RNA sequence: AAACUUUCAACAACGGAUCUCUUGGUUCUGGCAUCGAUGAAGAACGCAGCGAAAUGCGAUAAGUAAUGUGAAUUGCAGAAAAUCAUCGAAUCUUUGAACGCACAUUGCGCCCGCCGGUAUUCCGGCGGGCAUGCCUGUUCGAGCGUCAU
RNA sequence: GCGUGAGCCCGGGUCGAACGGCCUCUAGUGCAGAUCUUGGUGGUAGUAGCAAAUACUUCAAUGAGAACUUGAAGGACCGAAGUGGGGAAAGGUUCCAUGUGAACAGCGGUUGGACAUGGGUUAGUCGAUCCUAAGCCAUAGGGAAGUUCCGUUUCAAAGGGGC
RNA sequence: AGAGACCGAUAGCGCACAAGUAGAGUGAUCGAAAGAUGAAAAGCACUUUGAAAAGAGGGUUAAAUAGCACGUGAAAUUGUU
RNA sequence: UGGGCGAGGCUCCUUCUGAGUUCCCUGGAACGGGACGCCACAGAGGGUGAGAGCCCCGUAUAGUUGGAAGCCAAGCCUGUGU
RNA sequence: GUUGACCUCGGAUCAGGUAGGAGGACCCGCUGAACUUAAGCAUAUCAAUAAGCGGAGGAAAAGAAACCAACAGGGAUUGC
């Protein structure tokens, strides 16, 4: 045992991957009381465990949220950690349609009276 | 002389960056030039110097001695050769650090990596000459 | 006092936690220039406040 | 007065603030001298200039403020790398 | 005549001037506009195989994912990259405008759901919620303020 | 050695990486003073002094080294409003074991509240937590340009019991 | 981000360094000192005297009067001749 | 008077860049001195054991390898007057 | 007659939103000194400044004349 690589764990379910990580932190945890009591050079072991069971975290969470933002596809309202942040400010500021909106009377002269293309010569 | 705005030729600013390199950085600035042979035939000057490398010293108290790269210590910008050592009060041995830009590399170390890098080079070198010879 | 809160029980750990000498193995790395610690605290000469 | 009424001195006019960690929370009061606790406003005056810039901004950790110019300089893009592991 | 004091010289002390250096300041110029209830700035406490500090990070804790590069890190140990760059995915303890009520207390509550103890009521574990002002809408209402049958 | 002079040049020693002459240009450009600033160092000077709280002595062990370490013995003091045994505030690890070069303990030091390496604080019943006091802060409202001030039940539609 | 007829560790920002740090104050606040061995630690093995610190030999280095009280090393002040 | 393309150009990311470490002396070490060469749209700067254009990173020049597609745009294609 | 309209006024952890703090060099307002100068000092000056308070952005503010002018007339704002 020991390592395990991001690369292995994209593949397989969440159980599977919640299942190694109760394996690493049993580990882990065990290493630890192991150690105290022991001269196992394995006390760096602990850092690779600890890397893995992140490693197994982190897989679950982007699965979890992946599959989530599918689910609220197409939907009105989704969660506030699944929302865009961008800054305060640019999700406070008007959409770019309701920007662009002009007047019915500003259209009709820029349809009739629009800014030409012209030269003049010398 | 420089042009363009966007180098300086500040001493501070480049002594600063050069020993501040990240590892990334200063594997670039650890270059050492390639022998004739090895220049002949790859048709490219200098390359980054890698662990495995042989070299020959050609600059130092240490000159014509040869021997493979058994360590790169960047953060203290050397290179560390085999057999080419010093003796402690002790009389244990240690590495002498040598600059890889003493060196030249007689032998590479070479697999797709280091070598994908070695046809990039030679590429854009035989570009260069052909565009400046048009 | 006997009677102490959580808050200034922890910070009395923190303290005593950082009142240490510096490692030795610290002082064989390249660059280093640290020789001793230099915020050290001992309780007859600089009060710490709470 | 002086040595002999120093002796006396074993109560605590302030405590430790909440908000700024200095002990400098009136305990009666319960005003914070330093940071003006609990206002809302952070205690903060024109007339000390070596005041203000012991806790302007960038004298702490700036746990998020620090990410925002690179995500400025990309846009606040979204989304991965075309062709990234996932 | 010695000793002592003083003067002069050589050497040795004390001290850190002078010289040379400079990953630092200072000033000018050019480009850019991007904090926060989707929780900012700031504070506290923790996190490394061996760390007190600084730096970095948040119980996924000297960091995880992803991309690029392409063989290190290094004080020792260890192992089969990296204390690398980039950075669009995440994590992000207690706090703090700080938001259940408080807080000189790691204090005291209520609601929903799940799992146990004989349990809608009590106890324990877990998760999600409960601040204020205001806007729009919803629904339930008050008033002989008022309109017709 | 030169110059009236400010100064300039050379010989010898030390030392280790830059520097100078000439003509212009430029200035944060020339010190004995300012009870000048910072830093360092003298005579005084091995001097003033280390004299409140009755007081030490013998043998032995330890140790390079013992008046102020320890054991035993003797002689003494505090004399229950104690130099006794425990607490509140305050301190924060000073508590315990082991070891100890320097520094500190205004003499010494083998000793130490010092230094170093490791340990040590166990609650349904003791406290906090609960209650209210003097008092403080909200709320409704009313002031104030405003930071905010008054207000604490007041010109408020302000709750809890069962089937 | 680029520059300078700028300053060069008592200068230049208070800060070239674990500096708004150490420390002081109840508090508001106040607020330092402190850069340089060598190209490379090659940072002195070993012998001897000493309880030890250290000394004397010896070793490393181009150099130890460059030995972590480390580039150079003035004056005040001091010791020996 | 409405719609859609759009060569082509400007952006952006990315690969790449000339020439001595030749001989002699000093030195612990040449990056110093002397001799002989080379590059230069590059003799800015820095590092390397002492003043290095040619030992190394960079430096000049428009180019180029691969890629995303952000802009502008000659000109085309096509509705139609209630 | 009750319900039912509508008019005000409320409840709700009702559905969805929004504000606070930081920063404040520059910007828009409010509030607002005294030292100082006048060889004294009170108006004055310092100064419509410092300190205090509120509110924004990459700029802000101003801005398309109830303007300037008096001319043979100019022609929003801003800045030199
Ligand atoms: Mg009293
Ligand atoms: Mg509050
Ligand atoms: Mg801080
Ligand atoms: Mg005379
Ligand atoms: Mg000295
Ligand atoms: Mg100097
Ligand atoms: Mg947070
Ligand atoms: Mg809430
Ligand atoms: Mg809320
Ligand atoms: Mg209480
Ligand atoms: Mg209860
Ligand atoms: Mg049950
Ligand atoms: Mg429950
Ligand atoms: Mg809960
Ligand atoms: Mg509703
Ligand atoms: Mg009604
Ligand atoms: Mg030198
Ligand atoms: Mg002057
Ligand atoms: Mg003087
Ligand atoms: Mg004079
Ligand atoms: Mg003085
Ligand atoms: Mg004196
Ligand atoms: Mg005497
Ligand atoms: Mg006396
Ligand atoms: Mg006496
Ligand atoms: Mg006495
Ligand atoms: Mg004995
Ligand atoms: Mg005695
Ligand atoms: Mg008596
Ligand atoms: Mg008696
Ligand atoms: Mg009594
Ligand atoms: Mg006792
Ligand atoms: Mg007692
Ligand atoms: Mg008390
Ligand atoms: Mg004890
Ligand atoms: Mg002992
Ligand atoms: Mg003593
Ligand atoms: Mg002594
Ligand atoms: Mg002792
Ligand atoms: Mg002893
Ligand atoms: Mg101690
Ligand atoms: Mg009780
Ligand atoms: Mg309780
Ligand atoms: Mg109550
Ligand atoms: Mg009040
Ligand atoms: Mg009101
Ligand atoms: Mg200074
Ligand atoms: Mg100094
Ligand atoms: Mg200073
Ligand atoms: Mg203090
Ligand atoms: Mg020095
Ligand atoms: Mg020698
Ligand atoms: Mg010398
Ligand atoms: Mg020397
Ligand atoms: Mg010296
Ligand atoms: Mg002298
Ligand atoms: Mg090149
Ligand atoms: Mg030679
Ligand atoms: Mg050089
Ligand atoms: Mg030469
Ligand atoms: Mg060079
Ligand atoms: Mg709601
Ligand atoms: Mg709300
Ligand atoms: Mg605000
Ligand atoms: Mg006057
Ligand atoms: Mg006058
Ligand atoms: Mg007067
Ligand atoms: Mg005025
Ligand atoms: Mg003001
Ligand atoms: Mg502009
Ligand atoms: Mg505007
Ligand atoms: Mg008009
Ligand atoms: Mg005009």
């Amino acid at each position: 045992n020991g390592k395990v690589k991001a690369g292995q764990l994209w593949s397989k379910n969440k159980e599977e991957l919640t299942k190694i990580l109760g394996e690493l932190k049993t580990e882990l945890s065990q290493l630890r009381i192991q150690k105290i009591s022991s001269s196992g050079a394995k006390l760096n072991k602990i850092h690779d465990l600890r890397k893995s069971i992140a490693r197994v975290l982190t897989v679950i969470n982007a699965k979890q949220r992946a599959q989530l933002r599918l689910f609220y596809k197409n939907k009105k309202y989704l969660p506030l950690d699944l929302r865009p942040k961008l800054t305060r400010a640019l999700r406070r500021r008007l959409s770019k349609e309701d920007a662009s909106r002009v007047l019915e009377k500003t259209k009709k002269r820029l349809t009739h009276f629009p800014q030409r293309k012209y030269a003049v010569k010398a | 002389m420089k042009v363009r705005p966007t180098v300086s030729s500040s001493r501070r600013k480049a002594r600063k960056a050069h020993f501040s390199a990240p590892s990334s950085v200063r594997r670039v600035i650890m270059s050492a030039p390639l022998s004739k042979e090895l220049r002949e035939k790859y048709n490219v000057r200098s390359i980054p110097i890698r662990k495995g490398d042989e070299v020959q010293i050609v600059r130092g108290a240490h000159k014509d001695k040869e021997g493979k790269v058994t360590s790169v210590y960047r953060l203290k910008y050397v290179i560390h050769v085999e057999r080419v050592t010093r003796e402690k009060a002790t009389g244990q041995t240690v590495p002498i650090g040598i600059h890889p830009s003493n060196v030249v590399i007689t032998k590479l170390h070479l697999d797709k990596d280091r070598e994908n890098i070695l046809a990039r080079i030679k590429a854009g070198r035989e570009q260069v000459a052909k565009a400046k010879g048009k | 006092p006997s009677h102490k809160t959580f808050r200034i029980k922890q910070k009395l750990a923190k303290a005593q936690k950082q009142n240490r000498p510096i490692p030795q193995w610290i002082r064989l790395r390249t660059g280093n220039t640290i020789r001793y610690n230099a915020k050290r605290r001992h309780w007859r000469k600089t009060r710490l406040g709470l | 007065k002086g040595t002999s009424s120093f002796g006396k001195r074993h109560n605590k006019t302030h405590g430790l603030c909440r908000r700024c960690g200095r002990r400098s929370l009136h305990n009666q009061k319960k005003v914070c001298a330093s940071c003006g606790y609990p206002a809302a406003k952070t205690r903060k005056y024109n007339w000390s200039e070596k005041a203000k810039r012991r806790k302007v901004t960038g004298t702490g950790r700036m746990r998020y403020l620090s990410t925002v110019p690179r995500r400025f300089k990309n846009g606040f893009r979204t989304g991965v790398p075309k062709g990234a592991r996932g």
